[PDB]
């Protein structure tokens, strides 16, 4: 199901409450192009080889992309994928595109307003996940770049603004089974852009990973560094790591895992201090599984296993 | 509910609505009549609006919000026009306006009157024996603005000039939340989480009767010359009261009840109804925000009514291009047959030692296992004395079974090719009496056909084949 | 766009005899099992309530089978001599038992330690026994004293009614369903009479002859009764007191007939006759008692037997033989963690605002031949048409349809004598059907249009060539003669 | 190849050609993806979108060899299905009308041309539209009158098209036929998918009577027998897809065609029966059984004439009393009750065979007392309770060697309530008979009395029929429906 | 009492007299992905792309101006080359259609609501070859239209600019290449390419490719198929 909640603080109303038949909903995700400002696609997908894209008043429009125009052998399922921006810098037009998982290293690349292979970018090992990063470069034009992590450590820099080239690599200092990177601080997934001029670039880069470790990097000292050091090495998990966030401003590092009931983290940066008043042991969460942050309210929502989604607020914003 | 607070103008054309988004309230006006995407939010996230008034040259309304100033909004250019800002930093508890002439009680019981052409606060005042305030009006006396009325569980009669309460009717014991002037000397006050309004007679200080709702009484509105109040009801209903103020005599029940019921069995709730003279509009939402409106005529409607809207409560997905299974619209339907029977014009329907007792045995008894082993014989002696001592329309089904067992097995025509010619031999007379021998050999004569038509090509196969046959064998 | 067409299956024009859902139905009725008794078995009869069982007559002895095991559940053998009659009631309860001895013994089923009731008939020995359909508490007997008793359970020692009226060897009696009070009997005279158990009763109402001696009356309709004895039958009606008709198409005197009605079947009544040859007949009132379908089991048969309408299960017929024989031919019928990280696919969206599916269901799996020809792998596909496994209509299908896609030469363009003579194999053994013929022709033509000279060097093709003009010669001989049948058809006409 | 169209990235090439597939080549691994069932050959292909959202295709129709049937296609790139389907109503001509020309292949074949192929069958087919007298275009065009929809035999399919709207609603094919189960390349072309040349509708509505003939390979042993088809479908009024409940294969026996068909009225069997008739002169009665959910050879007459001219037609009283059979020089008249000729105890000369001076095209008779037939050189106009001529009109120096037989049963109806409309063509000539053609409709009553009305139509009329709300419809070359009414 | 009238029509008025263009898709998408607009051989059909029916019906005979130039009963001649979204005369209205047939006429009318039957119409200059093509990039338009003098045709090209009057059409004669026989257009509208048979008088292999830009002159580029060709073929 795909229900979209009208949200408040007295009244969380359902708008609308879509039932796909036979399609199990692992990740769906809002998106707005920024040329257009109109477009309000949502993508879906779990483990079967379909993805649906619903378009955005009583009849819905699904459209769903099945087939891969180079290869149906890269990747057994849609399961996890990200949506991100990107520049065509010949012509100065913007689109969106969807990055997939494949089965060893493949990472496909889908036009997204029509369901194009684009392009792909093939890391070695084992992909356990990436991330978009932007980059601003003058006014009116950026470029995005492709942050994926292997298994062992490894992370690969491509940049998809010309085609797939690794702009470099480094590896994460210590990390032996990484489970999530996350950048944060600019204009990312979780706090997208309304335009082109306020793309920000992201300010800093966390790694989580199965020993319950999450090594925190500053962008600025990484790319000269070529081999960095983590400015914090937070711990306070002693199971695997499945959500890493930021706040829609870069100040909050929520860290959740899915093992144990009650495994909410959230850490003050820069100062790289976790959080001591919240949560308590009287808090609401049970087995956390899924984070979002509101992109401007302050707003907090946890969804749990129990089918429950609470929604906290912070008051400071 | 999600609405937070909504007033419509005079005559009934738009309503205006502020509805939190976000922990920032945003306040939309829709037309009622037959969306406006525009919005105005507020830019902090503490203020909220608290008293929302509409102004008829530019239409327009007035917003006391938590900050403790009067914004006066226009909607046309979706601009807030001014602020007209108190000096106190308190809550404007409750607004009203005529003409230029404004009013507002601020909670630290401070009355103001302000100037909208003046764009100016003519007066601060403060006055005793009111130590909460949050309704009030000024009554309509023409041009004269005089003697007002403010209430919170006490209604007071209080003067402008005068400047001291006059009159006081005993109110309620919640606070007061509807407080609205009918007529001349009459007028309702309704409390919170309370079913009785009150019709209060002015002059006499008095109580002229008493309404009762089913429930809790959320939204009030009354017709031009008290005929009609409609009340819209917290469980969600409209209840209406059709000529209050006429003669157990004391409290009055509603005279007419009007819920809203979707198709599938939910009860949608109501809020912010407007009734006009003979016409009534219904306001509720149809979406988790979007205002939907109905209008009916409350006369012709009985006294208890359900209006049905269609919600699309378990709709599936019809699309344009897909066909109801599998396939599309510009899909071409191919062809298949299925278990559809397949028929050639020839079948024609609705038109000694011998074995002879064996063979009559078989025909009034039709064994076919016993058929099989009486036709596995060959003797040609034999097969002319049966056929000669068999019985002639035994022998006509006999010649069916043998046309039947030949379409069967057409390897077993072999020793049976010589049966029916002797069966055509010794009863060839029987078949030029009996009238029907198309109906009664029509699958010896189809099979027979059948032969005769695989004979030509055939020989053409025979030609080519001693024709390579001898061509290999000379070379 | 569109979908892949399946491939359309060649249907052949219909054949004489074509197979009907009522002998597709008849053919279902499958799984025929044999079981011995030691004397000739004499009545059957399947219980009513719940139809999971049936009782069988047999020496000295009555039995108790099931439906769903087929196998002995009760025995009754508190006998002396042998049997004659076992009828359940119609609340599936009590049996009785006609016995050799003139009593008769009817108790309860499913306890066969106890003797309900021991009702003694006339000092001859009883031939029939019979229960009630619409009274609960009426029993019928008929012995070799030429007098039928009606019997209530109340007076054990006497007869209710003492019905008689008869000439020889009275041996069947039956009720109609509709009136509770008629009673028709059959005797050895034919003329089976119609009394009534209300009127004194001695006196019939009224009789209908039949001739040779009826061995059986079923009361088939509420209307309609049927008189089974001697060669044929003859089935009356009542209100019109007169044969509406009769069937004289069984070998020897018919032995059983039995009637049921309104169950699930595409013939929605059927009327099994059985007539000592193992033959069992199966007509239906629907179609005037029209011939629908035939068993035939060896040894001549004394009973038959069917499962009732209700018998929510497995359907069964049962034909004991003269030998001892009954044929049952039935027609049959991870952890709490892992169950709570994927317990929402159960949910099927009842309660949600819109419903979407695009789904396809799963279609049959293509063949070989059909992926073959799909994927135009033409010569494989004559391949995988002439594999040895391979049906002869469905090789016939492939032929066709290589033939009329593609061309026979791209079919067989690249072939060697090892993949030629399949082909040939597949032609000698089907030359000789009428359906084929022109099909092989065509193919054979072209192939030998194609490799002339090859034939010539490969030696054992040759040889295929020279039997092959043996057999074509014979379907000359064969097709000349037929024209001549034709020719003498035409001449009889 | 007959389309290449670019992305607007340059990375994909859509290409088109004469296999009906449209191949999407991503040029950087070389790599492809197909869509491999069109309903037709692709001539162009084109992306539309700013970012290349929708596919935009032309198609050819070229199965109609006749007439050139486009088709306009849109679709979405996401899902690769049919956004958008537009098309007109596809005729099957007798033969090319103006300029319609093969597209381009390696072959010259029956559906294709060579390029030196091309310039001498332009050159051919323009010298044969100004030679010959031959030019007949008669299409088999019949009405459903239970939804007034018009179904168009196209080559082995339907088009089910409903003029109200002006939109094709259904297209359905009935052979075990090759159109879309697979493409077709250059050597495949010569083979042709079934002909389904006849299509009616019982007065019921609810039984479907069709007549195909196939086509085996050429250069085989089998090339020459032309199988004779005949099937009878249902269809429901909630339903558009028409379902097949019987086969039938060689009506007649063998080789026989059975071109003349006609169905029953409701007076007889609530019309669900057939009157088939071949050249021989046999007449078949088929009727749906009661029992059996099929139908059945219930009554057949069975001459066998050793001559054969498939100029035969028959028409059926409204009470189902006799048959009139319009065949070469001959009229007969059939009973029903034993398929015997009309026996007349008191022979007052209304006999059962009829001497005419060609050969018969059409015979309608317009009530139980009017009849007019239309025989190769004339029209003549009778009546039936008399045997007494009425009116006679020359077919002669306008029905020269225009047509061949059947082409005026299918051009001439006739209507239970305002009598007969028939047609002319004629063309405007500059010094050789010019292209541009020019009909007449006219309008009679009651066997030719006086003309209701003549209009001429300043370009080609090739069928014309009645819808039963009482309006006479009539098709153009182009494929333009006009109706007369009132 | 019996009137005959013209109800349905068919075939789309494909462009089959050009021949030599790759490009005949006529029929265009509006600004908004809204609706779709196909001039048939008798009407002009604009349907919505998501119900996917016929919204708008333009009929030529139920029009004045489209039955005295397109319901022509003598020469089917005049056929629709091109539909224009914008109108050619005010910058940026939304509703308007432009249409130019086979004769340089343009049409300038209005869907979405009722069509008035009074069409802007124009007749641009220098009409003695025939129409063939025509585009534009911003501002300026260009048009190609097939010349005759070996069964071949020449194409000139101008470009065609607007409102210095109503009737003033200028045009600015770009340029001209001769008997040229496979001509294609980009997908932008801003370069060509086409062949000739001048090289099969010059030399052996019988055509040569020449592309040219339309608003521009940055590629103008010749080469022969004989250096496409290879040896094999």
């Amino acid at each position: 199901t795909l229900r979209i909640y009208h949200i408040d603080g007295k009244t969380n109303h359902l708008v609308t409450s879509l039932h796909l038949v036979g399609s199990p909903i692992q990740t769906c995700t809002f998106y707005t192009s920024l040329s257009n400002q109109n477009q309000q696609n949502i993508f879906t997908a779990g483990r079967r080889r379909y993805m649906h894209s619903w378009d955005l008043s009583q009849t819905a429009k699904i459209e769903k992309f099945s087939r891969l125009y180079g290869h149906e052998s890269t990747q057994r399922s849609f399961e996890n994928f990200k949506v991100a921006h990107l520049q065509n810098s010949q012509t100065n037009s913007v689109h969106g595109i969807v990055l997939l998982q494949g089965n060893n290293g493949w990472i496909n690349i889908l036009h997204s307003t029509s369901g194009l292979w684009l392009m792909g970018c093939k890391i070695e090992g084992v992909i356990t996940d990436f991330c978009i990063d932007y980059q601003p470069i003058s006014r009116g034009k950026f470029r995005t770049i492709l942050i994926a992590v292997n298994a062992y450590g490894e992370v690969w820099e491509f940049d998809l603004n010309k085609n797939g080239h690794v702009i470099r690599r480094w590896k994460d200092q210590g990390g032996v089974g990484i489970t999530k990177i996350q950048v944060g601080g600019g204009t990312t997934t979780t706090c997208p852009a309304l335009q082109i001029s306020k793309i920000k670039q992201n300010r800093w880069l966390a790694v989580g990973s199965e020993s319950g470790f999450v090594n925190l990097y500053d962008r600025n000292n990484a790319m000269t560094s070529s081999t960095p050091t983590p400015v914090a090495a937070l711990d306070q998990l002693t199971t695997t790591i499945s959500n890493l966030q930021f706040s829609p401003d870069g100040q909050i590092l929520c860290m959740a895992s899915r093992a144990v009931k009650d495994a909410l983290r959230l850490v003050h940066l820069p100062s790289c201090s976790v959080f001591s008043n919240w949560p308590t042991s009287g808090t609401p969460l049970g087995k956390v599984t899924s984070v979002a942050f509101s992109p401007s309210g302050g707003l907090l929502a946890v969804g749990n296993e129990q089918g429950k989604v609470r929604l906290w607020k912070l008051n400071h914003y | 509910s999600p609405v937070l607070q909504s007033a419509y103008d005079p005559s009934g054309q738009y309503l205006c609505y502020v509805t939190v988004a976000l922990d920032k309230q945003r306040v939309g006006v829709q037309p009622t009549q037959r969306w406006n995407e525009n919005f105005l939010y507020l830019e902090d996230s503490k203020l909220k609006v608290t008293c929302l008034k509409w102004v008829n040259d530019t239409v327009a309304i007035i917003l006391g919000m938590n900050n403790g100033e009067i914004w006066l909004y226009s909607v046309l250019a979706n601009e807030v026009t001014y602020k007209f800002t108190t000096g106190n930093s308190y809550e404007i508890k409750d607004i009203d306006l005529m003409g230029n002439q404004l009013w507002c009680i601020d909670s630290s019981d401070a009355f103001y009157q302000f100037d909208l052409l003046q764009f100016k606060l003519l007066q601060h005042f403060r006055i005793n024996n009111c130590v909460q305030l949050n309704k009030l009006t000024i009554v309509p006396a023409g041009d004269s603005v005089a003697q007002l009325l403010v209430a919170s569980h006490s209604i007071s009669l209080i003067d402008i000039e005068e400047k001291k309460v006059v009159m006081t009717f005993p109110g309620h014991v919640s606070p007061v939340s509807t407080l609205q002037v009918i007529t001349n000397e009459f007028f309702i006050s309704g409390a919170e989480g309370d079913r009785f309004l009150n019709v209060y007679d002015i002059h006499s200080g008095m109580t002229k009767c008493v309404l009762v709702a089913e429930s809790d009484i959320k939204e009030l509105s009354h017709s031009g010359q008290a005929d009609s109040i409609a009340v819209t009801t917290e469980d969600g209903s409209l209840e209406i009261f059709v000529d209050p103020l006429v003669s157990g005599n004391k409290s009055k029940k509603s005279s007419k009840k009007i819920q809203i019921v979707s198709k599938d069995g939910r009860k949608v709730p109501i809020y912010n109804a407007f009734i006009n003279k003979d016409l009534l509009n219904v306001s509720w939402l149809q979406n988790a925000t979007m205002p939907y409106f109905k209008n009916l005529q409350w006369r012709e409607i009985p006294n208890e009514y359900t209006v049905e809207i269609s919600l699309n409560w378990n709709n599936k997905n019809k699309s344009a291009d897909r066909d109801l299974h599998g396939k599309d619209l510009a899909s071409a339907t191919n062809y298949v047959e299925g278990n559809a029977r397949v028929t050639s014009g020839d079948n024609f329907k609705h038109v000694t030692g011998t074995v002879t007792v064996i063979l009559s045995q078989a025909l009034q008894s039709n064994d076919h296992s016993l058929l099989e082993t009486v036709l596995n014989n060959r003797d040609e002696r034999v097969i002319r004395d049966t056929i000669f001592r068999l019985k002639p329309a035994l022998a006509v089904i006999l010649l069916e079974r043998l046309a039947e067992r030949i379409a069967r097995q057409t390897h077993r025509q072999g020793p049976l090719n010589v049966w029916v010619k002797w069966c055509l031999i010794i009863h060839g007379g029987y078949l030029v009496s009996i009238p029907n021998l198309m109906s009664t050999l029509s699958s010896l004569h189809s099979t027979l056909k059948r032969r005769s038509d695989l004979l030509p090509r055939l020989l053409a196969l025979d030609a080519r084949l001693d024709c390579t046959i001898n061509k290999f064998k000379t070379l | 766009s569109t979908a892949r067409p399946r491939i359309i299956t060649s249907k052949a024009p219909l054949l004489p005899q074509q197979t009907t859902p009522e002998q597709r139905y008849w053919r279902q009725y499958t799984s025929a099992q044999l079981v011995k008794e030691h004397n000739s078995v004499t009545h059957i009869s399947f219980n009513p309530q719940h139809p999971h069982d049936f009782a069988v007559t047999s020496s000295t002895r009555v039995q108790i089978f099931s439906s769903r095991t087929r196998q002995v559940i009760k025995t009754f053998s508190r006998f002396k001599d042998v049997v004659y009659s076992a009828s359940f009631r119609s609340d599936g309860k009590l049996l009785c038992a006609g016995d050799a001895t003139g009593l008769v013994s009817v108790y309860d089923s499913y306890n066969p330690r106890t003797i309900l009731l021991s009702i003694n008939a006339s000092t001859h020995p009883t031939h029939v026994t019979k229960f009630h359909t619409q009274d609960n508490k009426i029993l019928a007997t008929a012995s070799d004293d030429r007098v039928t008793r009606l019997w209530d359970i109340s007076n054990a020692y006497e007869p209710q009614l003492e019905l008689t009226g008869a000439t020889d060897y009275v041996r069947t009696l039956s009720f109609i369903p509709a009136a509770p009070h008629l009673v028709a009997t059959g005797s050895y005279d034919g003329l089976i009479r119609l009394y009534d158990t209300r009127s004194s009763g001695s006196t019939p109402i009224y009789s209908l002859n039949h001739d040779q001696p009826v061995e059986n009356v079923i009361a088939v309709s509420p209307t309609q009764i049927v008189s089974c004895g001697g060669n044929n039958f003859k089935v009356w009606d009542l209100t019109s007191n007169k044969k509406l008709y009769e069937r004289g198409n069984f070998n020897k005197a018919v032995t059983c007939l039995d009637y049921v009605e309104n169950f699930d079947s595409p013939m929605q009544s059927a009327l099994i006759a059985s007539s000592l040859d193992g033959h069992v007949k199966v007509f239906d009132p629907l179609d005037n008692f029209q011939v629908k379908f035939g068993w035939k089991f060896s040894g001549p048969v004394l009973s038959c037997a069917v499962s009732p309408s209700t018998a929510q299960g497995n359907r069964h017929l049962v034909a004991g033989l003269s030998s001892g024989l009954l044929a049952i031919r039935t027609k049959k019928k991870k952890s709490n963690n892992f169950q709570r990280m994927m317990r929402g696919s159960e949910y099927q969206g009842d309660q949600e605002h819109i419903i979407h599916n695009d789904k396809v269901r799963s279609q049959r799996r293509m063949r070989a031949f059909e992926r073959n020809i799909n994927q135009f792998k033409w010569s494989e596909a004559l391949d995988n048409a002439f594999v040895p496994g391979m049906a002869k209509e469905l090789t016939l299908t492939v032929l066709q349809e290589l033939r009329k896609r593609g061309k026979v030469r791209v079919a067989l363009y690249g072939r060697d004598e090892s993949t030629l003579e399949p082909l040939l194999n597949w032609c000698l053994k089907g030359i000789e059907d009428v359906r084929s013929a022109s099909i092989v022709a065509d193919w054979v033509a072209v192939v030998l249009e194609l490799y002339g000279n090859t034939l010539e060097s490969s030696p054992v093709l040759q040889e295929l060539m020279i039997d092959l003009k043996t057999k074509v010669r014979h379907e000359i001989h064969k097709s000349k003669e037929a024209q001549r049948i034709e020719g003498m058809l035409q001449l009889l006409t | 190849v007959l389309s290449l169209s670019f992305s607007h990235d340059g990375s994909y090439l859509l290409s088109g050609g004469w296999e009906k597939v449209m191949s999407l080549w991503q040029l950087e691994t070389n790599s492809q993806q197909f869509l491999p069932r069109l309903n037709g050959i692709i001539i162009d292909c084109q992306v539309l979108g700013p970012q290349g959202n929708y596919y935009s295709l032309i198609l050819q129709m070229t199965e109609n060899n006749s007439n050139s049937d486009y088709q306009f296609l849109l679709l979405n790139a996401s899902d690769l299905t049919s956004k958008l389907s537009i098309n007109g109503p596809l005729p099957v001509f007798n033969s090319t009308i103006k300029h319609i020309q093969q597209p381009i292949s390696a072959m010259n074949t029956k559906n294709s041309n060579s390029i030196t192929s091309l310039n001498h069958s332009k050159k051919k087919q323009s010298r044969k539209l100004i030679k010959s007298r031959r030019q007949d275009f008669t299409t088999n065009v019949e009405i459903n009158p239970i939804n007034k929809n018009l179904y168009f035999p196209h080559i082995s399919a339907v088009q089910i098209f409903d003029f109200y709207k002006n939109e094709q609603v259904n297209y359905q094919y009935l052979t075990s036929g090759v159109n879309n189960s697979m493409g077709k390349v250059r050597f495949e072309l010569n083979l042709q998918d079934p002909i389904i040349t006849d299509l009616k509708f019982t007065k019921d509505g609810q039984w479907m009577i069709t007549y195909e003939i196939e086509y085996p390979p050429n250069d085989l042993l089998s090339s020459k027998d032309l199988t004779h088809i005949l099937k009878f479908w249902t269809k429901n009024d909630n339903e558009t897809n028409w379902n097949l409940k019987t086969k039938v294969i060689n009506p007649h026996g063998i080789s026989v065609p059975i071109t003349k068909i006609l169905p029953s009225p409701r007076s007889v069997n609530n019309s669900q029966g057939c009157l088939t008739a071949d050249n021989n002169g046999g007449l078949k009665f088929w009727s749906f059984d009661s029992h059996e959910s099929n139908w059945c050879l219930k009554k057949i007459s069975l001459p066998n004439f050793n001559h054969f001219s498939n100029s035969v037609s028959l028409a059926w009283s409204q009470d189902g009393s006799l048959i009139f059979h319009g065949f070469d020089d001959k009229l007969q008249i059939l009973d029903f009750d034993t398929f015997k000729k009309f026996e007349s105890l008191e022979n007052t000369k209304t006999v059962s065979e009829f001497t005419l001076d060609s050969e018969i095209q059409t015979v309608k008779l317009i009530n139980d007392t009017n009849l007019i037939v239309a025989t190769r050189t004339t029209l003549n106009a009778i009546n039936l309770l008399r045997g007494q001529v009425i009116n006679s009109f020359d077919l002669y120096p306008f029905v020269n060697g225009v047509y061949k037989n059947g082409h005026m049963d299918r051009l001439i109806t006739c209507d239970e309530r305002t009598g007969n409309i028939a047609l002319v063509i004629n063309q405007q000539l500059t010094d050789v008979p010019t292209i541009n053609y020019k009909s007449r409709i006219i309008i009679f009553d009651s066997d030719l009395s006086t003309k209701l009305g003549n209009f001429t139509h300043h370009e080609y009329i090739s069928w014309i029929g009645w819808n039963y709300d009482t309006d006479f419809i009539f098709l153009d070359i182009e494929s333009t429906l006009g109706v007369v009414g009132t | 009492q019996y009137k005959l009238s013209v109800v349905s029509g068919g075939k789309p008025a494909l462009n089959n007299l050009s021949s030599v263009t790759g490009n005949k898709n006529i029929a265009r998408l509006s600004q908004d992905q809204r609706n779709y607009i196909i001039p048939f051989n008798n009407q002009i059909k604009v349907y919505s792309v998501e119900t996917r029916q016929c919204v708008k019906t333009l009929k030529f005979a139920n029009n004045s101006l489209l039955s005295g130039i397109f319901l022509q009963e003598e020469e089917n001649n005049e056929s629709i080359v091109k539909i224009l979204l914008g109108d050619i005369t005010v910058p940026q209205q939304a509703h308007l259609i432009t249409v130019f047939t086979n004769n340089g006429h343009v049409i300038v009318l209005n869907y979405k609501g009722k069509l008035v039957e009074s069409p802007k119409h124009f007749k641009i200059s220098l009409a003695d070859e025939k129409l063939a093509n025509v585009f534009h990039s911003e501002g300026n338009y260009r048009i190609l239209t097939t010349f005759k003098d070996n069964s071949l045709q020449s194409y000139r090209l101008y470009a065609l600019t607007f409102d210095d009057a109503k009737k003033q059409f200028e045009v600015a004669h770009q340029a001209e290449w001769h008997n040229v026989i496979l001509s294609n257009i980009s997908s932008n509208g801003k370069l060509l390419a086409h062949m000739c048979k001048d090289v099969s008088t010059k030399d052996h292999e019988h055509k040569s490719i020449s592309v040219v830009s339309l608003f521009d002159d940055s590629v103008n580029l010749s080469f022969p198929l004989g250096s496409i060709l290879s040896s094999q073929t």
